[PDB]
DNA sequence: ATGAAGTACCTCCCAACTACTTTTCCTCACACTTGTACTCCA
DNA sequence: TGGAGTACAAGTGTGAGGAAAAGTAGTTGGGAGGTACTTCAT
């Protein structure tokens, strides 16, 4: 299950097609897309 | 509209077969009763066809469906259990199809939920035109089970049981062949017949005069003066059951007839079991963030120390215990101004019956018109 | 009884109120034209008449400007009966496109004899039949002097589809009345003019229908009766919690231009904040002139109460309140 | 003199807040505040009787049919004694006639005489205004309306040893001018329906409208309320409709629209009170009390009160109650819909400083609705109020103090015929149930005397075998006749079944015989799963059902207990429909009748989706 | 529901951090015998963070945390588009004194103006400027400069001081 | 009687609020006539 | 006991009156910069 973030009031918020761009708690627009389980990696250099 | 009106039928039937306890059988008879009318549509020339079906039309063939298996279910409870929205009439589309809600037109869901109570004798003429749309006579066995309709209006306002065979010899005169009470069918005509035929209306008016004839002609001086202003006021007096509660929410609905806006002299507790009852009213009945705020300001429960837990053993009583209020009231057992006292009851009886069976106060005027003067007609 | 908040709209009076303006408009322009010989047809009938949006009665001063002789020109019943007989030979053609209730209703109604029956007591929704129940509910408990009982009715109203603006404010004294599981009575006031804050313009032209302006709604040049309940209430209870400051910046944000109530009660933040700090615990420096800007707000802010409309302030007590006030500065 | 004023108007509504505050730093709560603090206030009855005697409208005309006020006549001027209350109400056939002392509830006269003059129209409007308190005396005259005329009479002399009340009139001005005229006022002053006029009342009783008038004519006002009152007694008068309120100096050229009630309200009912200045307004949504201007007296706009009623037939009184440092005014505004006072409290103080308290409601006796309330000003914190009321559609006028602390006719007249060929003949029927229980009071208590007996016994046995060959007669009857694709009595016997009396030993007959028809061609229905729809709550057993139904008629009855027995039984020969076919009967006939529609309606013939 | 906007909100959108501009009007009529006064919506001018109309004004630096600002959050420039830009400060001439300039294009502008001048910058209380030149020519005449809208506009100083005030020519 | 020219004030923008028809429905009353149910005048 | 007018049982033709939910017609609160036009003085 992809969710994303509130930018306002933190609240995880997964989001569907044919909604409005909102949180659902506050009315707030600007949402940002958390991070999940994912592989990178990297030399430890 | 037909596979939702029989979903809404559908979840009808799966309510009294929970909870009132109405037997596995009865939903086989309802689909008879429902694949006969639907039958019906199909006879029709299809084009411009104007199907009759209303919301008062899944009463009845949930009615047709009640005396065929002999049930002692009448049209009080019927009016009963869709005012207390116990089954679902009103806003019967609100919660129903889902997806069909939107796909259908905007008149045909309006007629599909229950936007409005039958009145005036709205229901009867519903299934009297049922019982002539399908051929319920001759089909099934239209013997309406009146024996607990005497039995039961003996516990609406807790008479002696003489009166329960006080009125059943009545109805032995005044019938041709003695018994059938049947359910009248009409397929002729667009009239609504004023004869009062439908037979469990009739029983009403046989009941209202066996019980003036009975204290007017008291030759035996049985039924003293005493008890009769005894017996009112034990009966216009208010209690607190859940099957009174239930009969103050229809009293609500109906607006013409006086007695409709009592609630100004309810109590404390009718008026908080009533919003008891409300919690029973909501669940059929992007900027939603200002209701949920204020929802959250008016909490929906009391406030604190709420009576679901420690609150009592009983408060509420059942129905058959303020009738044995009733019954050890009018304890006395042992003329102008007498007669004027037999109105105060008949008042009080009738009044208490009209709102019980939804008709107006001229359809049961009628009724007494077309027995009475039947009655001396058959015996002079 | 009671008013109900119920948009309750049928055809059987959308038809006796179009057939009621529409008679109107006839006799009207038919008395144009004899006293000077001597399309919905109700939008044009209010483009005659000031719909006055803060009252609910355009009250006038009388001792003024307002004069006018008494017009001695009366009528008799000669002038009457051909004044009105042209109209109902033009008005019986529309009779027979309405119900006969209703030109039952049309005729009574022309010669006086006005109805009987409201228009809430046959609508048998049965949701407003049940909204028509609790409010006369509601008001009569909050008249009998219960108010866990009101709450109740009120919490369970407000959840009820259809519900409007009238039960929702004025009656919540509940809150305020309660007092011991309370949301203070100014979270909900707080609640009510964060959201039906409006600045639009009255527009007095669109006939208005179950939304009434002087106790419920809230346009420009009329603050919204909530919105100054809401400023009198949080001085109050700003007073009786001792945040005067934050009252003293809450109002300061909006310069309401037109009505001076919004100016006064902002003299009077000022003022019970000069008066707070005048005690001075003597029995010395930033104390002596932190109190001289609260004397000076005062008196800048009923000024611009006066030159505002009609709020009559007692201004001469209200320099005798600052005049022992400085006495205790001296 | 508070703050918060528009000038133009003055509010105080529905237990929101005030609107004003003075802050005195005073510790005497430092607020002016204008709704004052105090606890409850209760209203209790203390019933009385006094005297007595298209319907989807009524009548704006007609006003007030009773009045009672205390009047001052020529004789008490001159006397010492003064003081006396009469009632002046209509009478007659249409309602055409015109016609006391209080020892320690209000009462008529112990002489009881009604000086009952008659009039050749139908009464309208009974009124007297009174007078004012500045003139040292009170008036002597009263006048009335009617659909012929307009009459004014005057109380003189009234007795002592015989309590005779005799009178004198006026001439009767009919219509000079054919228009129905409304309201009158003295403080012969009328307003017609749309203009007013100015009269010289005369002194001699035995042998007219001044020559100054005007109107208030709006060709867009439908109503037919006028109304008219001086305003503190400077021939200044206040002329009414349902849509404005009119100020005009008769004196000089000066005539000016204060009220403007188009919009949104409108105004119902305009009574002034006796205090000269503060006179209180009527509105629909609101009660106004607005009062006179210190400087010039034209009108002021003062304290008014949300009214949350909505109604077209709204009337209102007001009562003065003269306390020592204030000033009361109670607000009762009545309906002729329903019987449901309304109230409110306010407190006039010295500086025109006045306020509001709250309001509360009190209900009448159920046969009517208020067409006239009238309070008794009683000769000028234990808040106590009387009136007397007067009830539409009945016409006996009662008597009510509020202190601190039905068969109708429409049911009586369908019966009751006179024929005394037909008397007889309903108590014939009435005969025939005097006997026919008397039998079955015996002929069950037969099955009474034996209980558990083995002659009863026999007879279940003889009943449940005349159950069984009915039976197989019965469905072998169905079996030829099944394939038909196009019913339950248990009745069949018909010789008495019910010479048994025990109902639990009659279950016994009744469990067994289901056992019997394990395989198919017959269903069964319940009893005890079906028998709650009677007793309102859970019934498990049918000896249970009998036991809290016996324990039920405990009191009514004689010996109660054979009645109980044969309900019982003749419910469950009403309930006996048992012989409802097996799986094979509707199963075969539901997919017959699924076939004769076509495809269109088979998809729409589904149940078992959710 | 209105709601308080802070500036972090306005750089994510990447727009302007507007306060709305009001603007009351006076639509006088014949002198002043028919007013209509009209507050009129003029759009939204940016605002410049931690002034008066900045949310951050009287503001702690444990809140600036919580509003998602560093704790020193400095302000004095507005964000406009996104883009954070601020407006320069300038040097000019020192107001309401009368400075005794030199300049060599005096008589680049046109004969006999000498190279010589008195040129003042006056502020009015509004902080607007009027900058006014008074020249010397080699006649004798001395003249008087300004600018009006972008032209340029030269009158005799005598038919100032003579409109000034009502003068003797010995005063 | 034109070749050029600044101004002809056009346009070139949507959405939201709150009202008003608009879409077929379903419900019936609302009441007609000759016989059915009695009493005046031969 | 026979001969005619009105009281009422008993069966039958006309549209009209009444609901709610999609869809819609006016005043407003929400924003972008040149293009296009028909003349008139020399």
């Amino acid at each position: 299950t992809l969710k994303y973030i509130c930018a306002e009031c933190s609240s995880k918020l997964s989001l569907s097609r044919t909604d409005a761009v909102r949180c659902k708690d506050c009315g707030h627009r600007i949402l940002l897309k958390a991070r999940t389980k994912r592989l990178v990696q990297f030399e430890a250099r | 509209f037909l596979k939702s009106f029989q979903f809404i039928l559908k979840r009808q039937i799966r309510w009294l077969i929970t909870e009132m306890r109405f037997p596995k059988e009865f939903e086989h008879v309802a689909k008879i009763i429902w694949l006969k009318i639907l039958k019906t549509i199909n006879d029709q020339p299809q084009e411009e066809l104007k199907l009759q079906l209303h919301m008062t039309s899944t009463i009845s063939i949930l009615y047709l469906a009640s005396t065929h298996l002999s049930l002692p279910v009448y049209t009080c409870d019927y009016i009963k259990w869709i005012c207390t929205a116990k089954m679902p009439y009103f806003q019967a589309s609100e919660i129903l199809p889902k997806s069909w809600r939107i796909q259908l037109p905007n008149y045909y869901v309006s007629i599909l939920e229950g936007s409005i109570s039958p009145f005036n004798g709205q229901l009867y003429n519903k299934i009297a035109l049922t019982c002539g749309m399908i051929h319920f006579k001759e089909f099934f066995n239209s013997e309406i089970s009146c024996q607990g309709l005497l039995l039961k209006l003996v516990m609406q306002c807790a008479l002696p049981p003489e009166f329960y065979f006080y009125t059943k010899q009545v109805i032995e005169f005044e019938e041709t062949d003695i018994r059938n009470l049947t359910l009248w069918e009409r397929t002729d005509e667009r009239h609504t017949g004023r004869v009062s035929n439908h037979a469990e209306l009739r029983v009403l008016s046989y009941f209202m005069l066996t019980i003036n004839w009975m204290l007017s002609f008291d030759r035996d001086r049985q039924y003293p003066l005493k008890w009769i202003l005894s017996l009112t006021e034990s009966l216009t007096q208010r209690t607190t059951t859940s099957e009174s509660i239930g009969r103050n929410i229809v009293k609500v609905v109906y607006p013409d007839k006086p007695t409709s806006s009592d609630y100004f002299q309810w109590s404390e507790e009718e008026t908080l079991e009533f919003l008891k009852w409300m919690e029973k009213q909501f669940l059929p009945t992007d900027q939603k963030i200002a209701r949920r705020k204020l929802y959250k300001i008016f909490p929906l429960d009391r406030e604190a120390n709420h009576d679901g837990e420690f609150n009592d053993s009983t408060h509420q009583l059942t129905f058959i215990e303020d009738l044995q209020e009733r019954y050890a009231k009018q304890t006395p057992f042992f003329p102008p101004a007498r007669k004027e006292a037999i109105g105060r009851l008949l008042t009080h009886i009738a009044s208490q019956l009209l709102v019980d069976f939804a008709i107006s106060k001229e359809q049961l005027k009628d009724c007494i018109s077309r027995i009475k003067n039947a009655c001396l007609h058959r015996m002079n | 009884m009671f008013e109900v908040p119920i948009t309750l709209t049928n055809r059987k009076f959308a038809q006796r109120r179009k057939l009621k303006y529409q008679y109107i408009n006839y006799i009207s322009r038919r008395f144009d034209r004899i006293s000077k010989k001597s399309s919905d047809e109700e939008r044009k009938f209010w483009k005659k008449y000031e719909k006055p949006e803060k009252s609910f009665e355009i009250w006038r001063t009388v001792s003024s400007q307002n004069k006018q002789p008494i017009n001695k020109q009366k009528m008799t019943y000669h002038n009457f009966k051909k004044i009105e007989k042209i109209p109902l030979r033009k008005m019986e053609i529309p009779l027979l496109h309405c119900t006969k209730e209703n030109k039952l209703y049309f005729q009574s109604i022309s010669r006086g004899l006005e109805p009987l029956k409201t228009s809430t007591s046959e609508v048998r929704n049965y949701r407003t039949r049940h909204i028509v129940t609790l409010t006369d509910l509601l008001h009569l408990n909050v008249s009998r002097h219960n108010w866990s009982l009101a709450y109740k009715i009120f919490a369970t109203l407000i959840r009820i589809p259809g519900v409007q603006i009238k039960s929702l404010w004025g009656i919540g004294v509940e809150i305020l009345d309660n007092l011991s599981n309370s949301s203070s009575g100014l979270d909900f006031l707080q609640w009510m003019c964060q959201i039906y804050s409006s600045k639009s313009r009255f527009v007095q032209n669109i006939n208005y229908r179950s939304i009434v302006p002087p106790f419920q709604t809230g346009s420009r040049t009329h603050t919204a009766k909530f919105a100054i309940t809401y400023l009198w209430s949080s001085l109050i209870n700003c007073q009786k919690s001792m945040l005067i400051d934050k009252i003293s910046e809450w109002v300061l944000t909006p310069p309401f231009m037109e009505d001076a109530e919004v100016w006064f009660i902002y003299a009077s933040c000022h003022l019970l904040k000069a008066d707070t700090l005048s005690r001075q615990f003597v029995n010395r420096d930033i104390k002596i002139n932190q109190v001289i800007k609260h004397i000076h707000y005062v008196r800048t802010f009923l000024k611009i109460c006066l030159d505002k409309g009609g709020f009559a302030v007692p201004s001469r007590l209200i320099e005798n309140q600052l005049k022992s006030f400085e006495s205790r500065l001296y | 003199l508070g703050v918060g004023v528009q000038g133009a108007s003055l509010y105080c509504p529905q237990e929101n807040y005030t609107t004003k505050k003075q802050e005195k730093p005073q510790w005497l709560r430092p607020v002016d505040d204008t709704l004052a603090e105090d606890a409850l206030d209760l209203h209790i009855v203390v019933k009385s009787l006094l005297c007595d005697t298209d319907a989807f409208f009524w009548d704006p005309t007609v006003a007030n049919r009773l009045d009672s006020q205390y009047i001052q006549t020529a004789s008490d001027l001159r006397n010492y004694r003064d003081g006396t209350e009469i009632i002046a109400y209509a009478s007659g056939k249409t309602g055409s006639v015109l016609n006391l002392t209080r020892q320690n509830t209000l009462h008529l006269n112990r002489h009881n005489n009604v000086t009952s003059i008659e009039l050749h129209s139908p009464i309208k409007s009974i009124k007297i205004p009174g007078a004012s308190e500045s003139i040292g005396r009170r008036s002597n005259l009263v006048g009335i309306i009617t659909e012929n005329s307009f009459q004014i009479f005057r109380i003189e002399s009234v007795h002592s040893r015989s309590c005779d009340v005799m009178v004198s009139s006026s001439e009767p001005l009919y219509f000079v001018e054919i228009d129905d005229l409304q309201v009158v006022d003295f403080a012969a002053i009328i307003d017609i329906k749309g203009n007013w006029s100015i009269g010289r009342i005369p002194k001699n009783f035995n042998n007219l409208i001044d020559n100054l008038h005007g109107t208030i004519f709006d060709p867009e006002e439908l109503s037919s309320w006028k109304r008219i009152e001086w305003f503190s007694h400077f021939q200044k008068i206040l002329v009414f409709d349902r849509s404005k309120m009119i100020e005009i100096d008769f004196m000089n050229n000066w005539q000016t629209e204060v009220v403007q009630a188009k919009a949104w309200s409108n105004i119902r009912d305009y009574k002034r009170i006796d205090d000269k200045n503060g006179i209180l307004l009527t509105s629909r949504e609101i009660i106004i009390v607005g009062a006179s201007e210190s400087n010039d007296p034209v009108r002021r706009i003062s304290w008014k009160h949300d009214l949350d009623p909505d109604d077209t037939t709204l009337r209102i009184t007001v009562q003065k109650v003269k306390k020592p440092d204030h000033i009361l005014l109670v607000a009762f505004v009545y309906s002729m819909r329903h019987k449901r006072i309304y109230m409110h409290v306010f407190s006039h103080r010295k500086a025109n400083l006045f306020q509001s308290l709250g309001c509360s409601t009190v209900l009448e006796i159920p046969g009517g609705t208020p067409t006239g309330i009238e309070t008794i000003l009683t000769l000028d914190f234990e808040l106590v109020v009387d009136f007397l009321v007067k009830l539409r559609n009945s016409s006996e006028v009662y008597y009510y103090a509020l202190s601190n602390t039905v068969d109708h006719p429409e049911w009586a007249s369908l019966f009751n015929n006179a024929d005394e060929r037909e008397k007889e003949s309903i108590g014939a029927l009435v005969s025939q149930i005097k006997l026919k229980e008397r039998e079955r009071i015996s002929r069950v208590q037969n099955l009474i005397e034996h209980e558990n007996s083995h002659d009863e016994d026999k007879y279940l046995q003889d009943l449940g075998y005349r159950l069984s060959i009915a039976t197989n007669e019965l469905l072998e009857s169905w079996q030829k006749t099944k394939d038909e694709s196009i019913h339950s009595k248990l009745k069949n016997l018909l010789e008495n079944s019910d010479s048994f009396a025990s109902i639990p030993e009659f279950s016994s007959l009744l469990d067994q015989f289901f056992q019997y028809y394990q395989d198919q061609d017959v269903t069964f229905i319940g009893f005890e799963k079906l028998l709650h729809l009677f007793l309102h709550e859970d019934v498990p057993g049918l000896d249970i059902f009998y036991n809290k139904l016996l324990q039920c008629w405990v009191l009514v009855s004689p010996q109660a207990e054979l009645l109980t027995k044969e309900i019982v039984k003749d419910i469950i020969w009403s309930l006996a429909r048992l012989e409802k076919p097996s799986l094979f009967e509707p199963i075969q006939n539901e997919i017959s009748r699924s076939l004769s529609g076509p495809y269109q309606d088979i998809i729409s013939s589904w149940d078992m989706d959710d | 529901v209105e709601r308080k906007v802070y500036p972090s909100e306005s750089r994510q959108r990447l727009t302007s951090y507007r306060g709305k501009l009001l603007l009351k009007l006076k639509w006088s009529v014949n002198n002043g015998e028919e007013n209509l006064f009209e507050v009129r919506d003029c759009g939204g001018l940016p605002v410049m963070l931690q002034s008066n109309r900045c949310h951050l004004n009287k503001m702690s630096p444990y809140e600036l945390v919580q509003h998602k600002e560093e704790s020193d959050e400095i302000g004095g420039y507005f964000i406009v588009n996104g883009i954070e830009k601020l407006i320069r400060m300038l040097i000019v001439q020192r107001r309401n004194h009368p400075m005794a300039i030199i300049r060599p294009s005096f008589a680049n502008r046109g004969a006999s103006y000498s190279h010589y001048g008195i040129q003042i910058r006056s502020v009015r209380p509004d902080q607007t400027s009027q900058t006014n030149v008074l020249h010397y020519l080699n006649d004798g005449q001395v003249t008087f400069r300004f600018s009006w809208r972008k032209n340029e506009y030269l009158v005799p100083v005598v038919m100032i001081l003579k409109a000034l005030c009502h003068t003797s020519d010995r005063e």
